[PDB]
RNA sequence: UUGACCUCAAAUCAGGUAGGAGUACCCGCUGAACUUAAGCAUAUCAAUAAGCGGAGGAAAAGAAACCAACCGGGAUUGCCUUAGUAACGGCGAGUGAAGCGGCAAAAGCUCAAAUUUGAAAUCUGGUACCUUCGGUGCCCGAGUUGUAAUUUGGAGAGGG
RNA sequence: GUUCUUUGUAAAGUGCCUUCGAAGAGUCGAGUUGUUUGGGAAUGCAGCUCUAAGUGGGUGGUAAAUUCCAUCUAAAGCUAA
RNA sequence: UUGACAUUGUGAAGAGACAUAGUUUC
RNA sequence: GAAGACAUUGUCAGGUGG
């Protein structure tokens, strides 16, 4: 397959044809609208290892930030751009539920980003138990609630003692340790 | 194996091991005869960025120390770096 | 961890055994049938020496010992083995 | 053309008992990309053609290259939907040819 | 440590008799509808770490794929017939590995496995196997022995072994120094 | 000239969906001050109250890129304990954990990454019928810039 | 407990020999800025910059060069009590 | 208010260092 | 048309500074 002629490839984001490509793109991605969608990736292996497929319901949207910190200027915004992406295609399209995003180009100004949607009231995903999970609906806007992988990044969660403030939850530990606990029969 | 005491150069009690199976999440860049095949192919293809164009020509010219420290600068490491700029002096040499 | 060292004194040191077999082995000078003494398995880590203890040769188990301990130990006939 | 070699064979495998191999052999183009990488690396093609219409132009920069190493006759045909419309799709961006009829 | 504003956050567990009843109502409810079946999964013996406790042992998580192929089965089967795994984990003591494979045989011997067509004889469930196959520590010596001495008096042992680890390094380094001379 | 394809569009297009309230509990973001420090200013009150987004009946986390340094343990969460210990701080007020151990509950697993290649075997939809929380058939279509079967590192696949 | 269907030359497990065993990138990691933590010579997080390797890589609470050892497989994911 | 990183492209000469010839300092 | 690798934008470090 062509899968590791891409990624071994797109990893080397230097080479004089990738940072011309990266400078056609992001021309390209600028004069288009903030959000908006292409039909087809421009990085399919890298989709297809976050849970793409290429069927009817599957959905994705490309995006732009501004770049920078929280003008208020030096305060910095604990939310990634990354997810700050992921909330702003989910609040558009908002049927859809968002299974995760990448990265596709930056610039000084921006950095663009892509999204994956699904529609789960569409029957292929209804159907096809892989996937029949995000039609649960505890996953409405996973990205508001940050259980997108940069957003249990950004919460602080993995395993670890050092992830031991931040592992299950930063307000539950809190209020977990922060908190006096008696019984009836004192000890 | 320990002694069989407590402390000492090989500490605490003494039994008999049983040298299970290496697991297999341990061979983990024990990589192909595919990928590596792959990796040349597609460095020989998209070529090479500038800091390792600069990398070689202060090997050719300033000798291969300020190489080591400028690709200590460039990436944070010093065992990133020796085997980034021992991979380039691979990649002169093959070249003839 | 590595701080659990909780002493025994040589007094104690037949309260390990139970109460009955006490009696068997204090009528018994027997260096053929000693009885065996688990300081750690009784959550004993290392000896000390506070006691004066009888004669009887008896054997204890332990990491850590003292000078006055194990010779008192050995006046008894008694010996240590130097578990982990 | 399927359906009808599948009316056929029950047919002829419930009268006849064959292996399944009463039809005969196709002899047709491989047209997945996927297919004509893993036919490369072991010299399974004797043509391959490429497509320059691809904007996605990662998916494909590595073939000639590919092509020249493994000393496949690699060919840039010049249109897509061209190719697609011989593998019944409405774009195929390859097709290969491995085994011909005399 | 009260400087904060903690009276709005105090738990009173007024409610642990409640919660002790809906417990073991909900122990007896999974097992009847689990009815022939003992409740608990049958789970190893494991020496513990951390020095002060290796003396004892824990019944761990899951036994081993090693052992369970020891006893000649899988795991496949034995998550059926009431036995756990752990693949994580790996045997590198012997005595453990027999004690786990006689734990196994003793529970294959121990139980009767229906079919999967049925005829369902009468069963007469237990309501745990953690009792009928406690977890046990094991002798390390009968309590009579004779006695042997070795003049060692078992303190020198000890000081020498530490002065050795200690000045380890600059032994090799003596070694080492006059190996490389001339 | 005609026509495949790509991309971008409009429709009171066929069918579907989201918002808003509630908001004790829960995940996130932003985020103060009084008070306290014989006063005062980093600090504490506080990663709190307020504000804003987002959900369920529980949510979150979760089968390790862990704790360890022991004969090694073994997903997560909670409780007792570690312990008011370590660590921190005008070592000031004060703040303040974690592993191990006991107990409760105990459930594991999936994708990409193999070419089915002697046969896209997958799938929405429309239509007709039927025993209708859906099946069979015919048809337009999606799809090879990869739908199904297999395989997920505990292993495993091809061959005999 | 019953009752009607029969899958099925499908599917699965099982040992022995051989060959391979693909394992996630603007990500890991490093610097600097701000915040945060009990975390102190620099834990975590976010921003900006530089940006990799595959007998590799992270982690081992005191700095920092080197060499070992131990345990683990990241950057993708679901789920009861 | 000044300096540094990247955004940040293609050019021709001069001075050059390197393998007639491409790699980068002005 | 002007302008053009400077500007500028994102991020850092001096002097001044109710």
């Amino acid at each position: 397959g062509a899968y590791k002629y891409l990624e071994e490839l797109q990893r080397k984001k230097q080479s004089d044809v990738l940072r011309f490509l990266q400078r056609v793109r992001v021309w390209e991605y600028r004069q288009k609208n903030v959000i908006h969608r292409a039909a087809r990736p421009t990085r399919p292996d890298k989709a297809r290892r976050l849970g793409y497929k290429a069927k009817q319901g599957f959905v994705i949207y490309r995006v732009r930030v501004r770049r920078g910190n929280r003008k208020r200027n030096e305060l910095k915004y604990q939310r990634s751009l990354r997810a700050t992406a992921e909330e702003r295609v989910g609040r558009r399209a908002a049927n859809l539920r968002v299974l995760n995003s990448y990265w596709v180009n930056q610039d000084s100004t921006y950095k663009y980003f892509e999204v994956i949607l699904v529609d789960p009231q569409h029957k292929a995903i209804r159907r096809d138990a892989r996937y029949n999970w995000i039609c649960d609906p505890v996953h409405k806007h996973r990205e508001a609630r940050g259980l997108t992988a940069t957003g249990k990044k950004s919460r602080g969660i993995n395993k670890g003692h050092k992830f031991n403030n931040t592992k299950a939850g930063r307000r539950k530990t809190w209020k977990r340790q922060n908190t006096l606990s008696l019984w009836r029969y004192r000890k | 194996v320990k002694t069989g005491i407590a402390i000492g150069l090989n500490k605490g009690k003494k039994v008999t091991s049983m040298t299970p199976a290496p697991k297999i999440s341990y061979k983990k860049g024990a990589a192909s005869n595919r990928t590596k095949f792959v990796r040349s192919l597609v460095r020989e293809i998209a070529g090479l960025s500038p800091y390792e164009r600069r990398l070689i020509d202060l090997i050719r010219n300033s000798g291969e120390k300020r190489a080591r420290k400028v690709a200590k600068k460039r990436l944070g490491s010093f065992t990133r770096a020796k085997a980034k700029v021992e991979e380039m002096n691979n990649i002169i040499a093959a070249s003839r | 961890a590595h701080f659990w060292k909780p002493v025994l004194n040589l007094d104690k040191l037949w309260t390990l055994i139970p109460e009955d077999k006490r009696d068997q082995y204090l009528k018994s000078a027997s260096k053929e049938t000693a009885p065996v003494i688990d300081t750690l398995a009784a959550g004993y880590g290392k000896i000390l020496g506070k006691g004066r203890i009888p004669n009887v040769p008896v054997i204890v188990k332990a990491r850590f010992v003292s000078k006055l301990a194990e010779e008192k130990i050995r006046a008894a006939g008694g010996v240590v083995e130097l578990i982990a | 053309e399927k359906k009808e070699r599948l009316t056929k064979e029950a047919a002829a495998v419930a009268e006849g008992k064959s292996k399944q191999d009463a039809s005969p052999k196709p002899y047709a183009v491989k047209y997945g990309l996927n297919h004509v990488v893993a036919l490369i690396e072991n010299k399974k093609a004797k043509l391959v053609l490429i497509a320059n219409d691809v904007d996605p132009i990662e998916l494909v920069v590595f073939l000639p290259a590919l092509c020249k190493k493994m000393g496949v006759p690699y060919a840039i045909v010049k249109g897509k939907a061209r190719l697609g419309t011989l593998v019944n799709q409405k774009t195929s961006a390859v097709a290969a040819l491995t085994e011909v009829r005399a | 440590h009260f400087r904060k504003h903690w009276q709005e956050r105090v738990k009173v567990h007024f409610d642990q008799a409640g919660k002790k009843v809906s417990r073991r109502n909900a122990r007896a409810t999974r097992a009847a509808k689990i009815a022939p079946r003992p409740l608990d999964l049958l789970r190893p013996v494991v020496r513990a770490p951390t020095v002060k406790y290796n003396r004892k042992v824990r019944a761990g998580r899951g036994f081993t794929l090693a052992e369970v192929k020891a006893a000649g089965l899988t795991a496949a089967y034995a998550r059926t017939i009431g036995i756990a795994v752990d693949h994580r984990r790996q045997n590198r003591n012997q005595e453990i590995f027999d004690a786990n494979v006689q734990r196994l045989k003793e529970y294959q011997s121990k139980i009767i496995v229906f079919p999967r067509n049925g005829k369902a004889p009468e069963a007469e469930q237990v309501l745990s196997a953690a009792a009928t196959f406690p977890i046990a520590q094991p002798a390390t010596d009968v309590e009579a022995r004779a006695v042997q001495d070795n003049g060692e008096s078992a303190f020198r042992t000890l000081r020498l072994a530490r002065s050795e680890k200690k000045f380890r390094g600059i032994r090799e380094k003596r070694a080492r120094e006059k190996a490389e001379a001339e």
